RNA sequence: CCCUCGA
DNA sequence: TGCATCCGTGAGTCGAGGGT
DNA sequence: TTGTGGGAGCTGTCACGGATGCA
């Protein structure tokens, strides 16, 4: 009697839609929200229409389904990021947000300097011998794993590690401008 | 008319019906009829037919089928162009575009759920109409009926608004823009200067 | 880098096939970002 | 899940769809927003026989 | 975007 | 079918700092 | 998911052109 149940639905529940929408408008105050909530109520009501006892007042039953889906909507929105929609995001807002972000609103000058040499660092690296500079560059500038650093310089792991630790020492000596930055 | 005579025709509601009509549409036939009407006719029928021909003759050049006027897939703008930023207070500010796309998504998914549940045709039709209306808002809000509103009964600016006015991209960001190496200050006379 | 000598700029209607040829995946979920981790939810508008 | 019309071409005056199908925009409004059906096809041979 | 102000 | 009505279009520039 | 159950605003704008629709 499944199609009989859905026909009973189209006979009984559908003429209640106007009053149910009036109530949804009362409790949402936004017509698009009320339409969304009424269609949600209809999904939740047609899903379990067998569970309604034929004969009693289905107005109150559907109204309770409406109020319960509204309550669940409020509880779910309380668990979402609270969003306020704006016509335009303000420059003050972009900057305020940039104040707590992992990367700021960077300027063209910052980018330019970052793409230009860091003279104190470049000279220190150029002071090292070739093998040591290459080992430290591959190791803790590009971050390769030590076996890969070996395979690029075709020397065993131990001697790449030797070159690495000793080039780190030599650069630690060469960089007295760590105190300027540390 | 469907209970009897049902296997003799197809009828339907909505954009799917409009899409079928465009499918069965013979552009050469209608273009020829309109050319005939404008050549051998006179009066306001001539003028209305010239109006109607401006569309068909244009759709009659290098493909460009009118099927593009009905959509089965909506494109979603890259998310950088619709930012979401955290505010002092733990609250967020989102561009309206995200609320519009979110209503489209919600209604499309609810329509999927109804189609799966084999809901009454009246309810599924309600959901299809709501989906149409939410895409209408996304594209050009307020153009038909009420505009989707945010708090303070403020109509959400759609994709059409982003382009129009002295605030749209054309007048606000392409024909003029903020520049670097520029300053501003009060002026004083300084009569000792040269021209 | 674009040499900025474009001959012409042309519109037409997009087909649903064009709209899918642009897309990198369907946005299936309405959720934006986690209220806790501030990270973009999968299949959402910021996925 | 269901096709949708572009509001630029339905409601943008003059309705380009209206000019395209020779339909009144009033009737297109009835159709697109589920107020009235339209006959998309008819089997004239079967109707005749 | 809005509010109050400035030329 | 000939208009009347209804609708949709447009309505100055740049600044400051405080807000949803 | 069961006696009952329709929003908060709003107009205090103006000129013009053309589709829309109506008798």
């Amino acid at each position: 009697t499944d199609e009989e149940l859905t026909a009973r639905f189209e006979r009984d529940a559908i003429p209640l839609l106007d009053q149910l929408y009036g109530g949804a408008l009362r409790m949402t105050r936004n017509p698009a929200d009320a339409e969304d909530l009424l269609q949600e109520t209809m999904v939740k009501a047609y899903a379990g229409f067998r569970s309604f006892r034929h004969g009693t007042n289905l107005k109150a039953w559907l109204y309770r389904i409406l109020t319960n889906t509204y309550i669940n909507s409020y509880r779910k929105k309380q668990r979402q990021p609270a969003e306020y929609p704006t016509e335009q995001i303000t420059d003050w807002q972009l900057a305020s947000n940039a104040e707590h972000s992992s990367t700021g609103l960077r300027s063209a000058e910052v980018e330019a300097l970052e793409a230009l040499p860091d003279t104190e660092i470049k000279e220190a690296l150029q002071a090292l011998p070739e093998e040591f500079r290459m080992a430290v560059y591959y190791a803790d500038v590009e971050g390769f794993p030590y076996k890969e650093i070996a395979e690029i310089m075709d020397t065993p792991i131990g001697t790449v590690m030797s070159r690495l630790h000793r080039g780190r020492r030599q650069l630690r000596g060469l960089l007295a401008d760590v105190a300027r930055d540390r | 008319l469907v209970d009897r005579y049902g296997e003799y025709f197809t009828g339907a509601m909505g954009a799917e019906s409009i899409q079928k009509l465009i499918e069965n549409f013979d552009i050469d036939a209608e273009a020829e009829s309109l050319r005939d009407v404008i050549r051998n006719g006179k009066g306001q029928k001539k003028l209305r037919a010239l109006k109607r021909l401006k569309v068909v003759a244009a759709f009659q050049q290098s493909g460009n089928s009118p099927m593009g006027m009905v959509l089965d897939a909506v494109p979603v703008i890259p998310p950088e162009l619709r930012p979401m930023v955290q505010l002092d207070g733990g609250r967020f500010a989102t561009s309206d575009l995200n609320d519009l796309y979110r209503r489209v998504i919600n209604r499309n998914n609810r329509l999927k759920r109804l189609i799966d549940l084999g809901a009454p045709e009246i309810i599924v039709n309600n959901e299809k109409r709501m989906l149409q209306e939410s895409v209408d808002a996304l594209f050009d809000n307020g153009r038909r009926g009420r505009p989707v509103t945010g708090p303070g009964n403020r109509p959400l600016k759609s994709l059409s608004d982003l382009l129009k006015g002295k605030q749209g991209r054309f007048r606000q960001n392409l024909l003029g823009k903020r520049v670097d190496y520029s300053g501003r200050s009060v002026i004083v006379v300084g009569p000792q200067l040269k021209l | 880098l674009d040499v900025n000598f474009f001959d012409e700029l042309r519109i037409g209607l997009a087909t649903a096939e064009d709209i899918r040829q642009w897309s990198y995946g369907e946005v299936k979920k309405p959720e934006t970002i986690n209220y806790r981790t501030l990270k973009p939810e999968k299949d959402g508008l910021f996925c | 899940a269901a096709p949708v019309t572009h509001i630029w071409y339905f409601k943008g005056v003059p309705s380009r769809l209206g000019y395209l199908l020779d339909l009144a925009p009033k009737d297109l409004e009835k159709i697109i927003y589920f107020a009235a059906y339209v006959i998309t096809s008819v089997d004239e041979e079967m109707r005749h026989n």
